[PDB]
């Protein structure tokens, strides 16, 4: 699963 | 408008409490923890040995 | 296939389940002795969703009951349909929490939860294809709001891809029965947003308002509130147990009602609801159902839905009816109320049809809408929390069991951030 | 020695497949048990003694519809192990049915396709049905088309997709997967026919005079259109048309193969016989903009080519005398570089009636498949709906977490922009 | 053919046998007067395994009863089924050992054992084909733990190729009834490892835990513990007395469960076990049997089996059932628990099926697993032994009858070496 940061960047 | 001010202020207040607490707690905690761990290890190892 | 297990905690959750399982058993024709006596073939085809099979042909719910005191489960066993529950699933402590969140989440709830997690793991590993879990608990109590939410995190850590439901009763400031409600409400909301895939808030004040105004019965009791909550609970998973024109499991609702992963707090409502004396006057038609469905007083929460704009909405029609009428009525309810629907997401109403109506009714509707008006509840909860916390009232009870004020500050900040970022999209424009 | 294989995927696909398979069995005299109490060979196969087996395969990840099929009156007809079923639904998520759960099922479907194809000797092509606004339907249709395009190559595939209505919608997220599926089948399908529900609802309301239609009434009309299209392969006619004789007559360029259909007459037995139903009036009704089977206005664009099928006792001279009248009218204008645009087919077998249905028995009917420049409006409005939510990246987390990359949304947008530019470039006169 | 003789010593062993023989007689339909009154033909085909034939048609067990005091055998004779035992096999002394291992192994047990060895030799020389011997005794008593273990060595010296079973009750530190238990436990374990081909440890504490938690009966007595031990004892040799899909004698289990000659200490368990009030709720299925079979609380020892890794396991299913289900369930119980199974020996579970279930039950399972978790019992026994021995407490009683402290030191060293080399393979990796 990836998390979306508050800047809309998906980080593993 | 006051709701917002209070929420911001409360957030700030949280930060203030946290900051004071964090510094004191961190210093104390580190010293005490290190000492306790060492002693337990110490004595147990020697007697066990 | 695609079945779910039931887990309930606390006194309020146990009382909700004691009526939810009665409603389910009456729907499937299961006698309080576990013997099927139904009339229709469809009553048995998908019974594996909620019931297990044992030798002798009787059925047993896959429910897990937990509390920190034995009284409530010792009382629910003597009630009707109380024998269905397997005695092995009853887990309890000998001390209780005393409405203290710290005791039910750090000191006492941590040691006991291993036994209940053992039976939870036994139930989930065995089942054919897991769909997910549904949780009933109250945010106004200590043991419930602590142990249930910690169990949520423990379950999520082991089954990250399954779906998780929570039906949560939040303490309203109107009908207050406990003085320490804001503390364990605020602490619980902090953990609940991080792990629950879906959350459905229910308020006792709204239930009393509905019972007094729509049903117009003189003396409401907890049995009526439990019955309404149970009907609403059953309405969500009806099409997963019965055939229909457009089947829609829980995951499909999760896809279509949650735009962003942190906005998953819905408020629900059930239609139709009519008084005993006026049940003959009314005629059940799709317009009559949809006009009551979007009625503000019909919501199971005191939050006023015309104080904000719906991000999305869902409806689960029951009974045999024409789809063209349903679609045109959904369009009409969205054209006449364009001011209360957010404009940068068009066609934000989901509909589903199930051909099997509730026993005794020809048509029924369950409504699940994600609206921005829910901010008012968190606002008042945080207002009471910050009014009580500034003097450090009742704080020593929590701080005497390993908890500190830093976790209170972080919880307040995260809750306020949630409140702010939930309304951020209300003023957003295209 | 001429065969065709029909693929049904998704709930809408299976529910329209049921609709077409009552009609074919009724038209060829085969009882629901599969037993007759040389034209059948196009859709069926002989088992040596007795029953006939359809050349069709049913696909779905959600088991309810297949289980309903396997218990109805048609349980004995279909081969038991060509009704491939999954366990977990895609839940309207396109990325699920293209990357997560569809891949483990697609191999069995391809094995079944091979086992059915080795039996046929004169395989004309494939038919596929799928409702576009769903997860499993669009995703599995895309994956199957992509596998078939490389396994077989030049064999013709026809797609009867059902796009969402302009304003009426059942889901809230269907533009995303509609756009992605259009991307997928743009470069992979030879023919695509428009089938949105709103136009057919209006047709039923105006002509059939039904005020409360359900999905079955829509599916019966679609089944009648399919039967009219494929009648020429299994009945004697004065002017035959084959499936392979389409891309040479309706498809000016490889990119442009989306066209919209119409049918006439549509009338009930209560007032059908009061009027003579001449060929001229039915061919006039077929070209009426209000009788389009997709909610698009042909008056807003040029025509490119019209392929229109007759069946019954129609005489070619009467057909020519009516094509001349249509060429005369000033409200219908063809593109400059196409002097003649009509392909005419005539068949002798009148349309068959289904008992208990809506349509009455008539001796003449007309079905038109027309390619027009006005189709770009549906693409433009779907694009506008997509952009509104893609501006804020709403609902994207439900797709990124199912293995799909972030940039996959943009290139579908670019391909739609390219298609819209191409449609504008073609329609300008020299 | 391939029959075994029964030898028991001490009070505990005599009480175990007094129920084991009752269970066997009830299984074979033998009345307490020695007259057959059974129903099925199979009840008599292999009765030569445990029973001899005498004139008059009555049957007599080939059991040998020995003790250093006459009270227990004078009491077992008056109990039910007490008349079956041949009076000639009763051998006893007039003094007793007083829970002193030295007296029961050096001074008093040495002179008496000639008479019991005479009858043992008479019984073994006569029988058709010997399979082996099974021994029941307690390690918490003096006369038992001394005379039984010396008899083990004497029998092994004369029949080196036959198989030898021992069901040994070791003194747990929780329920202690004798203060000198560690001494005669440690002395006995030293001799038991050198001669016994198989050993099965049983603990009173685990039996009380099982009776209190699984059966949930209010007042356990020695009769219930004896009944559980007797059922477990009978389950091992069931397929040797009845037909089945895969017969497996004791020697076959010896081959498959003992990797190295010194690792032959197993812990067992019996399934199903249900309370009286819940015997109607449960349904007997292979999954239900196998989930209870591997349950940690179901083991007949207090040793926790998830504190170590199984070297190998065995299961003896009873009743008529499909083998495919048994094999797939055994595979599933080994794939889901790979962490608790040693990795350098693949496929370490043995299964067997017998078509004759116990009287009154439709399915039953006996479990015999060789695990590394048994080290904890020897650890605590040696801990108590070294806590008591360092002060030479109670040592004079043993040293006054020709024994010395050197034999205590050697016994402690050998027991510690066994403990170490048993866990040596737990950390071994491939
Ligand atoms: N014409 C017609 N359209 C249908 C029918 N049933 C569903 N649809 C359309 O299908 C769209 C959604 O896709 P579905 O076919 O219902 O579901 P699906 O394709 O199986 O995808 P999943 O939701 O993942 O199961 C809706 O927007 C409907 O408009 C039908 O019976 N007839
Ligand atoms: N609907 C419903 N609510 C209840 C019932 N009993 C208690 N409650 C609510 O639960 C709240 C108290 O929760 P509590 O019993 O302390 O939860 P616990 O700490 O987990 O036991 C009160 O505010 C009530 O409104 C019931 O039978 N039905
Ligand atoms: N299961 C069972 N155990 C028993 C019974 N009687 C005694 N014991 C156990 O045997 C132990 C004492 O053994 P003991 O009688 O001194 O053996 P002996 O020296 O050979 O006579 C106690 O710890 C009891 O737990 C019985 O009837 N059943
Ligand atoms: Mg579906």
């Amino acid at each position: 699963p990836k998390l979306k940061t508050n800047n809309n960047v998906e980080v593993p | 408008k006051d709701h917002d001010f209070v929420m911001s202020r409360a957030k700030e207040i949280i930060e203030q409490n946290s900051d004071k607490d964090k510094q004191k707690k961190e210093k104390e905690l580190q010293l005490k923890k290190q000492k306790e761990e060492e002693q337990k290890k110490k004595a147990d190892d020697m007697s066990s040995f | 296939m695609r079945e779910i297990v039931h887990i309930q905690g606390g006194q309020c959750g146990n009382q909700i389940g004691a009526k939810f399982w009665e409603v389910i058993s009456d729907e499937h024709g299961i006698d309080p002795t576990g013997t099927y006596h139904g009339d229709s073939d469809l009553q048995l085809e998908r019974i594996n969703v909620y019931y297990n099979e044992a030798t002798g042909g009787r059925y047993v719910p896959r429910a897990i009951l937990m509390d920190l005191e034995p009284g409530t489960m010792d009382s629910v066993r003597a009630g009707p349909f109380g024998q269905l529950f397997r005695p092995d699933n009853f887990v309890f402590g000998q001390t209780g929490a005393g409405n203290n969140w710290a005791k039910g989440h750090y000191t006492e709830g941590a040691e006991l939860i291993d036994s209940v997690l053992d039976v939870v793991r036994k139930e989930a590993e065995g089942c054919d294809c897991l769909q997910g879990f549904q949780i009933t608990h109250s945010l106004g109590g200590g043991t419930g709001s602590g142990m249930g939410t910690l169990l949520i995190s423990k379950v999520r850590e082991e089954y990250p891809d399954r779906i998780m439901e929570t039906f949560s009763v939040v303490p309203s400031p109107k009908v207050s029965d406990t003085v320490v409600e804001p503390y364990n409400a605020t602490l619980s909301v902090h953990q609940l947003v991080e792990n629950a895939d879906e959350c459905m808030v229910i308020d006792n004040e709204a239930l009393y308002d509905i019972c007094f105004r729509t049903l117009k019965l003189t003396t409401p009791t907890y049995g009526d509130l439990n019955h309404l909550v149970s009907a609403a609970m059953s309405g969500v998973t009806c099409c997963l147990r019965f055939p229909g024109q457009l089947n829609s499991d829980l995951r499909k609702l999760a896809v279509n009602l949650i735009p962003f992963p942190r906005l998953h707090f819905f408020m629900i409502g059930f239609a139709p609801l009519t008084s005993r004396g006026s049940q003959q006057y009314r005629a059940l038609t799709v317009p009559e159902l949809t006009q009551q469905m979007f009625d503000a007083k019909n919501m199971m929460c005191a939050a006023d839905p015309r104080h904000g704009r719906y991000l999305t909405a869902s409806a689960l029609f029951r009974g045999r009816m024409s789809t063209k009428e349903v679609d045109e009525q959904m369009l009409n309810v969205q054209n006449k109320n364009s001011s209360y629907f957010v404009e940068w997401i068009p066609n934000n109403i989901k509909s589903s049809i199930c051909d099997i109506p509730p026993k005794g009714l020809k048509m029924a509707v369950t409504f699940v809408g994600n609206s921005t008006a829910i901010q008012e509840m968190f606002k008042r909860v945080a207002e009471q929390f910050t009014a009580m916390f500034r003097r450090k009232a009742f704080l020593h009870w929590y701080t005497g069991e390993g908890m500190d004020e830093m976790e209170f500050t972080e919880a307040e900040s995260n809750m306020n951030d949630l409140v702010s970022e939930y309304q951020q999209y209300q003023d957003a424009t295209a | 020695m001429r065969e065709v294989i029909s693929i049904h995927v998704g709930q809408g696909g299976i529910q329209v497949g049921n609709a077409c398979w009552e009609l074919f069995c009724l038209e060829h005299g085969i009882q629901p048990d599969g037993q007759m109490p040389d034209a059948f060979n196009t859709f069926f196969s002989e088992t040596g003694a007795g029953k006939h087996v359809p050349r069709a395969v049913f696909l779905d990840l959600e088991p309810t519809v297949i289980d309903e099929v396997r218990t109805g009156t048609y349980r004995q007809l279909f081969h038991p192990e060509q009704l491939i079923s999954g366990k977990e639904d895609a839940a309207n998520n396109f990325a699920r049915g293209h990357y997560t759960i569809g891949k483990e099922i697609v191999d069995l479907c391809l094995d079944r396709i091979r086992k059915l194809a080795d039996n046929c000797t004169g395989l004309q092509g494939f038919l596929v049905f799928n409702s576009v606004g769903g997860g499993t339907g669009s995703g599995l249709g895309s994956l199957l088309l992509e596998r078939l395009s490389v396994d077989y190559g030049k064999k013709s595939k026809l797609g009867f997709t059902i796009y969402p209505s302009p304003q009426v919608s059942t889901a809230v997220v269907e533009p995303y997967n509609s756009i992605l599926s259009t991307h997928s089948l743009l470069e992979h399908t030879d023919v695509a026919v428009m089938l949105d529900n709103e136009a057919i609802y209006d047709i039923c309301r105006r002509n059939l005079d039904i005020e409360r239609p359900t999905y079955t009434n829509l599916n019966r009309l679609i089944a009648q259109v399919i039967s009219s299209l494929t009648a020429s392969l299994r009945f004697d006619g004065a002017l035959n048309v084959d499936i392979t004789e389409f891309q040479t007559n309706l498809v000016p360029y490889p990119r442009i193969h989306f066209m919209l259909s119409s049918y006439a007459p549509i009338i009930s037995a209560e007032k059908a016989y009061h009027e003579q139903l001449s060929v001229a009036e039915i061919t006039n009704s077929a070209f009426e903009p209000a009788n389009m089977m997709a909610k698009c206005d042909p008056r807003h664009g040029k025509y490119m080519a019209c392929s229109m099928m007759y069946r019954g006792d129609v005489v070619p001279k009467d057909v020519n005398a009516s094509i001349a009248t249509i060429k005369t009218k000033r409200t219908i204008q063809f593109v400059d570089w196409c002097p003649t645009g009509f392909k005419v087919g005539i068949n002798y077998q009148p349309p068959t009636v289904v008992p208990g249905g809506d349509l009455a028995k008539v001796m003449r009917a007309v079905c038109m498949i027309s390619n027009s420049t006005a189709i770009a409006e549906v693409f433009s409005r779907l694009d506008h709906k997509f952009d509104l939510m893609y501006a804020k990246r709403a609902f994207v987390h439900w797709y990124v977490g199912e293995g799909m990359e972030e940039g996959e949304f943009s290139e579908a947008r670019e391909d739609l922009a390219a298609l819209e530019k191409d449609y504008e470039e073609v329609g300008i006169e020299t």
